[PDB]
């Protein structure tokens, strides 16, 4: 019961709608063609505490804001490597291990960044 | 199955817990990582935080090698006796314990190269101190100490595991009153003169939320004192009514700052929320004086100049003392 | 080598019975270092303390002669060996740590000589005479002696100096301002002996 | 040296936990002794009052009785478990404990003509019943009850050993 | 200490009444004593006035009741039988004394009335 739309794509944002505290964490991914989901950034549900990635670290930005709109990226530094569609998803209070797709329950959609 | 049984007999056969790796030696580096699950409650009155965790050392023995079985083995909580395992204690800890249903959660984790990894999930109650001086604005800064007890660094060397990823679940922490701002991580080598002995420390800086203090606390004695106003244009010889309004405004004041005892009455020390709800007391009192004032120079021995200056010296200066106020504690 | 020096030194040595129980008392020579003095909870008459405490004596029963002088036991070891029965006269609930692993380190020398440390978090009782409440000052003792051993048995005394206090802005005091510290020691006298206890006063 | 470690080696010597002091004749008579430490609180919500002491017995054992040493011996605390001891309890007692810092706050001596003294540190918390009614100006009697849990009148007799003088402190307890 | 003093002696109401440290000694207990035999528990009351404690040969004939305001306990018997005859005694006992059967465990006692039918 966590419907997540993201938008953007440079700024991104992911709105989610329904029962959001039962699923506080909320990351990025980031698949490219012919790859597996890569973890690009994660943000808890209080105030700012956030994990990124070290092959992309102080390249993208991530930020939560207290409303339906909830989190925003900013991203820098455009690449061939940043040609993948980015998704945005959820995960459960106990379900550890953020770098994991599989651990997030409710995903987003792709949004192509190819350069 | 029996071959295992037989490698693990041959593994503890002839290993005493008393010898540490490479007794003569080098020093063993224990490498060590942290699991946050939560930091269940964070008191100022006992000056402490409760943290639950999964503490894993990870450390090198020869003698606890194997070979021809590359799996890795995960060996039952009863091997922790049988193994030697580092000294390690948390300095400010004031009762921490390891929880035991429906077994002990202690696992030991051995390696075909002689390596050990051991996990416990531990509860701690450490102690930080608080400079509760600028409370309910503070923003404190608390700290869990690993360190060795009976070994100086010539023989154990503790050191982070993976760097700056070695502690994991401060995005899990979700404290209600208290936002985590930042953590950080250091090693070092407490020098004395007789050795040196290692230690670790893992500091969270913890911001406090002041909307639920600016909701309760602050608003209800502005818009008294605000009320406490109201007596300048009420008209100067309706004694009873001015008189009952301010000495009121004092009463309420008076409760307000007596059912106050929510906001930490049981260990005493001069807050910030102290020093305002002083200032609004001060202020009202003012107010009723300038009655006072007011009915024994004009109605003993056209609106009069004592209630002409009040009406724009009483805002004019509870704003000024508002202004100096938040900008000092801020 | 040390192994077998463990398993020689165990021999004998019937734990029950302190070194010179005949001869003469056993010397104890104690130090203890102040981490800081918790807050003080008027409210319960008691005070928390927390103490790195070592105590040091001399048994001959334990020398031994090799190339190593600064062995190490294990806490089990700790255990088979005698030590001091001290306690503290005047603690409410006391207790040492045990996580990760047990508080306590005991190294002995060839030349007999044992030091034990133990680390221990003390709620010591403190009478309070709030008569002169909020313009009051106390001394708030912490007192120890040997629980069993009387004064013909067991003598004990500082090592040099009274106690070492930390930097006493690191210490938890909020409503109290610490104004130093003394060390006395006398002879309380008791239905089962005369006993020697030692106090320190802050 | 050596002596006292085979005295006491054959004191304890095929020695019967199970056994009281002279199991076919008549009872064993201890006696007791109590310094109290500190009343601590006194709850009228909850009805009790918490109590610490030195609680003392006294009692004579012909099983422990040595000769050729002339000073009585203080062994370590962990020979209680190997000797007998009474079944002491304080029957009115709600929750109570014996310190244990450093080691067990517990003390075994014995004597040449074969006295044993057991000494226990405790803490306990006790029931007082207390009559309200003319609460502030009421007096109160909280006591406290010491019984033997298993042995009868046949088996083992109680007294205060000194007399009157055999409870201290009291003078010295502050409450407020 | 507490001072007993019994009253009276075919609806009989007996009447024991305490004065002094009451409090003490909450319970309180009627026994009987025929001649020859000895003392024997008839009944035994509590502090609260609940919690009623009757002999097996008199459970329903006697009814013991209570009231605090006064320091007075009556003891009401409905049917007598001839074996009935004797000496009723009203004491009191401590809160930790133990049984309830025994008089040894009892502190004060009273005169005793007599009854006799
Ligand atoms: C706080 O409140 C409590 C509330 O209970 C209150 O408690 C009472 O305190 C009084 C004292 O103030 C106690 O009274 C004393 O009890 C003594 C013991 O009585 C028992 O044992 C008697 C026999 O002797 C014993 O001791 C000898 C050795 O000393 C031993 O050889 C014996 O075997 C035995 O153990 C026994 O007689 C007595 O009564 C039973 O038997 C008699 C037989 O005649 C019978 O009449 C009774 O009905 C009962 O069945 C009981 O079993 C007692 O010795 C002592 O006696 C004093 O007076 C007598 C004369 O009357 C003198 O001869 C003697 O020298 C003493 O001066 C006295 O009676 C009482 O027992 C307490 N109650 C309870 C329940 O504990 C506290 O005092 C209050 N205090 C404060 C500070 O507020
Ligand atoms: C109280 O609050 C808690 C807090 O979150 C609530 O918790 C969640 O409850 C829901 C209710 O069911 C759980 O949903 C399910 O997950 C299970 C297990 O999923 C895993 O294992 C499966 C094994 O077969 C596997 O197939 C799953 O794969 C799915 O998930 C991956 C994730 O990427 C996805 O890619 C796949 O495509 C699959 O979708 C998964 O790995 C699952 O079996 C459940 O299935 C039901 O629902 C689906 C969708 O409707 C349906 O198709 C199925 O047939 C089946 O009917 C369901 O998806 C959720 O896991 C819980 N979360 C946590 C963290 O525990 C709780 O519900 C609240 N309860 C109350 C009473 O308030
Ligand atoms: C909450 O509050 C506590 C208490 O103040 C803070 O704890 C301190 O954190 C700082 C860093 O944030 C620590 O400072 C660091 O020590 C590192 C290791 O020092 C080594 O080097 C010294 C000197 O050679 C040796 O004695 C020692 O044994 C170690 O080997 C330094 O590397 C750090 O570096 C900075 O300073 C040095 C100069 O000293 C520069 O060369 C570096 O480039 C760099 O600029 C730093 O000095 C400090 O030791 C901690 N103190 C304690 C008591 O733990 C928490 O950080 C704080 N937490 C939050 C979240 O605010
Ligand atoms: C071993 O224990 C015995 C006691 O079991 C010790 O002897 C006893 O010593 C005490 C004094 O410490 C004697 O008590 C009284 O002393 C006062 C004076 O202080 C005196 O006025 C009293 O009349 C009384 O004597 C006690 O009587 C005595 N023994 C007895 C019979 O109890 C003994 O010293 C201990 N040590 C050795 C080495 O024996
Ligand atoms: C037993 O545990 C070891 C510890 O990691 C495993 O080894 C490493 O395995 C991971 C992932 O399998 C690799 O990324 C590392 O490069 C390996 N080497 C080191 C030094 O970490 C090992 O695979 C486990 N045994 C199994 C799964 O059978
Ligand atoms: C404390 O004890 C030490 C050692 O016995 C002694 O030298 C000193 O004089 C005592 N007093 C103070 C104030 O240190
Ligand atoms: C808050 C003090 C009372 C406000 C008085 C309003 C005066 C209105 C003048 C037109
Ligand atoms: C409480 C003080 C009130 C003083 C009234 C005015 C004094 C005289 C002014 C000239
Ligand atoms: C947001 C904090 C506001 C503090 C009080 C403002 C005072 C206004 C004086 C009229």
């Amino acid at each position: 019961q966590v419907q997540l739309v993201e938008s953007g794509g440079l700024r991104l944002s992911c709105a989610a709608s329904g029962h959001t505290f039962n699923y506080p964490i909320m990351g990025w991914f980031r698949q490219a063609p012919g790859k597996e989901r890569e973890f690009v950034g994660a943000i808890s549900w209080s105030g700012g505490s956030t994990s990124y990635a070290d092959s992309v670290k102080d390249r993208f930005t991530i930020s939560r804001d207290n409303a339906k709109n909830t989190v925003y990226l900013e991203m820098n530094n455009l690449k061939p490597e940043d040609t993948a569609v980015y998704y945005c998803a959820a995960k459960g209070r106990y379900s550890g291990g953020l770098y994991y797709p599989t651990n997030y329950d409710y995903w987003g959609q792709g949004t192509q960044v190819t350069v | 199955m029996s071959f295992v049984k037989e490698t693990v007999d041959k593994l503890l056969k002839g290993y005493d817990i008393r010898l540490r790796p490479d007794f003569g030696g080098p020093p063993v580096c224990v490498g060590m990582n942290i699991d946050i699950a939560s930091i269940d409650m964070v008191s100022e009155v006992n000056m402490d935080y409760t943290l639950t965790m999964y503490f894993q050392q990870y450390w090198r023995d020869k003698r606890l090698a194997y070979s021809g079985i590359p799996l890795n083995l995960t060996l039952d909580n009863r091997v922790a006796d049988q193994l030697w395992v580092p000294d390690t204690y948390f300095l400010n800890d004031k009762k921490s314990f390891v929880h035991g249903v429906t077994v002990k959660n202690r696992m030991i984790r051995l390696h075909p190269d002689g390596t050990v990894l051991y996990g416990l999930r531990i509860t701690t109650t450490a102690a930080c101190m608080m400079d509760l001086r600028r409370y309910p604005l503070d923003e404190q800064n608390c700290t869990l100490e690993i360190e060795s007890y009976g070994y100086t660094t010539d023989d154990i060397e503790f050191y982070w595991r993976g760097g700056d990823k070695a502690v994991t679940g401060v995005e899990r922490i979700e404290l209600p009153q208290f936002s985590i701002v930042e953590h950080r991580l250091v090693s070092r080598n407490v020098v004395f003169a007789t050795g040196a002995y290692p230690r670790l420390s893992l500091s969270f800086r913890l911001k406090r939320n002041i909307g639920y203090f600016i909701l309760q606390t602050y608003m209800p004695s502005i818009l008294i004192t605000i009320l406490s106003w109201v007596s300048f244009w009420i008209n100067y010889d309706a004694s009873a009514a001015r008189v009952a309004l301010g000495i009121t405004t004092v009463l309420t004041m008076t409760t307000i700052n007596t059912h106050l005892r929510e906001t930490l009455p049981k260990i005493p020390y001069v807050k910030a929320i102290d020093m305002y709800l002083m200032g609004c007391f001060v202020f009202v009192f003012l107010a009723l004086l300038e009655y006072a004032f007011v009915n024994y120079i004009f109605f003993g021995r056209d609106v009069n100049a004592i209630d002409r200056w009040s009406r724009i010296v009483f805002p004019f200066t509870f704003s000024l003392f508002n202004l100096v106020y938040w900008l000092y504690y801020v | 080598d040390v192994t077998v020096i463990l398993n020689n030194l165990l021999e004998g040595y019937d734990n029950k019975l302190r070194p010179d129980i005949g001869v003469k008392p056993t010397l104890i020579h104690t130090d203890m270092y102040v981490n800081s003095i918790g807050p003080v909870n008027a409210i319960n008459m008691e005070y928390t303390i927390d103490i790195f405490f070592a105590q040091t004596w001399y048994d001959r029963r334990l020398k031994f002669n090799s190339t190593i002088k600064v062995l190490r036991l294990n806490s089990n070891m700790v255990g088979k060996i005698w030590i001091p029965d001290t306690f503290f006269r005047n603690s409410k609930k006391a207790d040492a740590h045990w996580i990760t692993t047990p508080n306590r380190m005991l190294r002995i020398w060839n030349d007999g000589r044992v030091l034990y440390t133990l680390r221990l978090t003390i709620d010591a009782e403190c009478q309070l005479q709030l008569h002169n409440f909020p313009m009051d000052e106390h001394s708030c003792p912490l007192e120890f002696s040997s629980y069993g051993y009387p004064r013909e048995e067991i003598v004990y005394q500082w090592k040099r100096s009274s106690v070492e206090v930390g930097d006493t802005r690191s210490w938890r005091l909020y409503q109290f301002s610490f104004v130093g510290l003394r060390n006395t020691t006398e002879v309380v006298k008791t239905t089962s002996g005369d006993y020697v206890v030692m106090s320190v006063y802050f």
